[PDB]
């Protein structure tokens, strides 16, 4: 499990938490599930949210790449 | 008797009514009309795709009026040298005037008279000017009717629909799937038809076909079909009588037809009705106080003294039926639906071409009553980011709102899945002020859209419809039709797959029923497996919560009254 | 029997077979036509681009039908003066009504009647409007059938393309390369031809040709023979017997071709096959699913009563076979296959000229049952950053003719991507290219596949182990594969010219053969493989796997038990 922080910046709140990476069988992390259940999480019921969530997939494979 | 009358004309029985009502007292009566102090229509405009029978139409309502018709073609006209063509439409006008009462038909005004700017020579602009006058002196004449056809209202110079000059403006359109089948039942009544061909089916399917293109179709299926049999041979009549053609050279037409009005504006009642979109009562009784009662009912909207809403805004998950909803209510009403994607809003945005926006609805005006529908309205709202809130085409459709008069009975229907981001100026009052919730389909609306998908495919009876609904909780209506789609091409491939096997054995075996021959249970079964929610519990969630926030607002419930 | 005739025309057999349905039995059996009663083609509209003999076309259908024909050449009519154009077209109709049935060819029509804006003078509209009228005068005249020829259907005036006009449509189009063979073997028949030319071989090599270049090409081949023989050297015939054009001189030719048609969108059957490209059978049977069955078994859907998916979208890595997929599915069913690369998206965007896109598609409806490949539909997606939303101009004007293109014809849109998460949603609806189709990174069988393919045209060793080199090359895309292959030949060819060099060397110097390297040998693909790169890291087929792990686990609902 991985560790590293990720900022959500939405709807003018900030809110930095830290997404547990499962790189390593077919129980690996994926970027398209963690990020929707950040933004879930954090602004569940918020319009215009999938952005946000290719913005954070883009930060969290950015991470991942070695 | 092959003089044209009403029953050759066909997909145009509204605005054929409506031109017999314009012209019948006039020429049927023509003394009794000029005894009278009262204005008689001088200039009839038929507008439309060409090949819609314009000149069709002038001719049988001439004829079976008795009046004499006098057809002017203005690429007859312009072909010949100056002067002669004023010479041509003086002369014309003088023949309708002895021979009165007349419909003098002018079938390609555009070609006459186009946009001024269009008239480079002199010459032409001279000739127009000789039209005009020739309008303008169309007064002591005897009831001369004038009928012009032209593409579009637009397409003509200006000055000719001044009062006096053309004035009374009809839209022969696109014929409907009514009209598209009144159309070929009257271009097959000669020829012979076997009893395989349905002629409702392919008027279901001659979508984009303008009448002419019928006439072709009709004309394409009676050739394969006598190619079909001339290898076997003042030609003798029993074989042409004997000859028939066949549904299958009417689905080879139809494949090789080219549809010349496929990019027309659909102006139609929709097919679609509530039980195609089951449950929504509360919605429904929503649309019909909306569109329903101002038509039906004037008089109680006079007496209490109430403007009719201009229009209503549609918001919730994509595919969970708005569009069916606005096309039910049309159905409901039988008022002319049309339909402005949100492709269409974006088309104007990008190519500055607001001002469409204003022929769209001039459309829906003459359409009246009609049901305009825009099924993105945040369209150019996503596509800009999702600066201020106000674009040039919303911008524009609000200047047609409050210009719309709202005695035309023409009611504007929103749709968006985002509501946040749609411009607060179309919600005031006098706009599309109320904001209906449109939510996932329930148990009762995913059986009824289970039934209306399945209803054009043959389904064992082993299917419950019923169970399969109350298992498909959250899903939508674009879920269920996808669901449905995928059981179809299951059975599809099953059927593809028995047939090649047979096929195969009788290869090898030289020395029957159908494998398949309805969508069976497991076919659903596999198509489950092919199935997820468009619609996650966070769009949900987000609706909810856009409607609880319109709703928390509305508080004062608890008033008295002492 | 020098006549034109449908031997003397080739590369348009579709669509001479479309014109022969369309006007032969019109004029073999006038009296019994008008007999039936129903309408027969007036205006048949032949467009494509110039030198395609469409005169040619018309004039063989008139001989072979014996209809009289009569041509009337735009510019030959526009030469004349005022009015007295006029008077020749009236006296050309008259004359071919005369002699009914007969075929009225009116070549370069858009020198007579081109669109009302460019035309300018007065007398130009007065005889557009002349031309008009008599198209409508047609229905007095009696089997009279009237074919023009023009670049493209828009470079007319509109009003000419109306009912009881040119209705009729034809799209010529530059030939392929069976027509192209069709075309050198009718322009060679006289030419005795060396055993050494297949013309074949040339036929493939002369992409973007018209049959007038082709034409052209075989002529300075002839030439090229002549001026050798007269260097060697009212004119005797047994010199020109044994005269003989030779692959050199076909070659020589072709360098000095400077095609009229490279510019020209391409459709045509692509020759690509499924061995092309080995494996994905899953995603060869959803397109097989998708294009062949809705083109075969129309008779299946409509019993089923279910609509033809309009397209579908792949996604994967680059360079995995996409543009080879789309091409096997269109040759599988025998669909032209339309390709719209990401410069030419590019290229409307920057220009504003989405309006081609219509273009497009209109290509694609009159080459039904076609392939519609989009090569890159994130090009745009891309050039925009990769703060607007997703929708662009050139993508809506490409959801507004999917959405407005009839599912009779079978126009099938493949679109292809890189990132399939910056496309616009809009594109993936129902009604749009819904199913979206995962092009993984080769596997060893697709590896091996692709291999053998690439080096179908070079001279390779048997000793080489193609297998081995699929085995061990794992994580290598197409692209890189193809890489290897053709740095292996260029390895090989510089072997070759080293080889020949010394040899030739070696003789100066030593006064006083074989091939040194007559094929590709192992050390040649092991050098190659020394220089083979992995253009696909492991994140991006990561990014790509996990994006299909997230459609298809999302794809849940199953367990389902109907009772």
């Amino acid at each position: 499990p991985e560790a590293f922080p990720i900022t959500l910046e939405w709807g003018g709140r900030v809110v930095r938490e830290t997404v547990y990476w499962f790189q390593y069988s077919s129980l690996n992390s994926n970027v398209y599930d963690v990020a929707m259940k950040l933004v879930t999480k954090h602004f569940p019921g918020e319009f215009g949210s999938e952005i946000l969530v290719q913005k954070v997939v883009h930060t969290i494979l950015h991470q991942t790449a070695k | 008797l092959n003089e044209v009358g009403y029953d050759d004309i066909g997909g145009c029985r509204k605005q054929l009514a409506q031109i017999k009502e314009m012209v019948e007292l006039p020429l049927r009566h023509p003394a009794l009309f000029k005894a009278i102090g009262v204005k008689p229509p001088r200039g009839i405009l038929l507008y439309g795709p060409p090949g819609t029978g314009k000149t069709l139409i002038a001719r049988a309502v001439a004829n079976e009026t008795g009046a004499f018709f006098f057809l002017i073609n203005g690429p007859e006209i312009m072909s010949k040298l100056a002067g002669e063509s004023e010479s041509n439409l003086r002369k014309a006008f003088e023949e309708a005037e002895k021979n009165a009462p007349a419909i003098i038909f002018i079938d390609e005004l555009d070609a006459i008279a186009p946009k001024r700017e269009k008239t480079h020579g002199e010459v032409e602009r001279r000739i127009v000017s000789q039209l005009l006058t020739l309008m303008d002196g169309l007064k002591q004449r005897a009831h001369v009717i004038v009928m012009a056809a032209t593409n579009r209202p637009n397409s003509i110079d200006p000055a000719l629909r001044r009062f006096g000059r053309f004035d009374r403006e009809v839209d022969i359109g696109i014929p409907d799937a009514t009209g598209r089948l009144e159309i070929l039942q009257i271009h097959t009544k000669n020829m012979k038809l076997a009893d395989d061909v349905d002629l409702e089916q392919v008027a279901n399917e001659t979508h984009g076909h303008v009448g002419a293109d019928l006439a072709a179709l009709c004309s394409e299926a009676a050739l394969q079909a006598i190619r079909k049999k001339m290898d076997l041979i003042t030609i003798d009549a029993e074989v042409m009588n004997s000859l028939a053609v066949t549904m299958d050279d009417f689905r080879w037409a139809l494949s090789q037809s080219n549809p010349s009005a496929l990019r027309e504006t659909v102006v139609e009642v929709p097919q679609v009705t509530w039980e195609d979109i089951g449950g929504l009562e509360d919605v429904k009784r929503e649309l019909q106080e909306l569109v329903q009662y101002p038509v039906e009912h004037p008089d109680k909207f006079l007496k209490f003294g109430m403007t009719p809403s201009k229009g209503v805004l549609f918001y919730g998950p994509p595919g969970c039926g708005k569009t069916l909803l606005a096309k039910a209510i049309a159905n409901e009403c039988q008022a002319n639906f049309i339909s402005i994607k949100g492709p269409e809003l974006l088309t104007m945005w990008f190519g500055e071409s607001e001002a469409n926006v204003r022929e769209i609805f001039d459309k829906a005006r003459q359409a009246a009553p009609c049901v305009l529908f825009f099924d993105e309205l945040d369209s150019i709202a996503k596509a800009r980011g999702g600066g201020g809130a106000a674009d040039r085409v919303i911008n524009q459709i609000l200047t047609e709102m409050d210009g719309m008069s709202t005695k035309k009975n023409v009611f504007i229907i929103g749709a968006t899945n985002r509501p946040d981001i749609i411009d607060p100026a179309i919600l005031r009052p006098g706009r599309l002020d109320q904001l209906i919730y449109i939510p996932l389909p329930d148990e009762k609306s995913r059986v009824a859209i289970l039934k209306a998908n399945l209803r054009k495919s043959p389904v064992a009876k082993d299917v419950d419809l019923e169970f399969l609904a109350k298992m498909t909780n959250g899903f939508s209506g674009a879920d269920l039709t996808e669901i449905c789609q995928r059981a179809c091409k299951l059975a599809i491939r099953e059927s593809i797959e028995s047939e090649i096997r047979r096929e195969r054995e009788r290869q090898t075996n030289p020395s029957e029923d159908d494998p398949v021959p309805e969508i069976r249970r497991d076919h659903f079964e596999e198509a489950m497996r092919f199935a997820r929610r468009s619609v996650s519990d966070n769009d949900i969630r987000k609706y909810e919560m856009f409607a609880q926030t319109l709703q928390q607002s509305r508080g004062f419930g608890s008033f008295r009254f002492p």
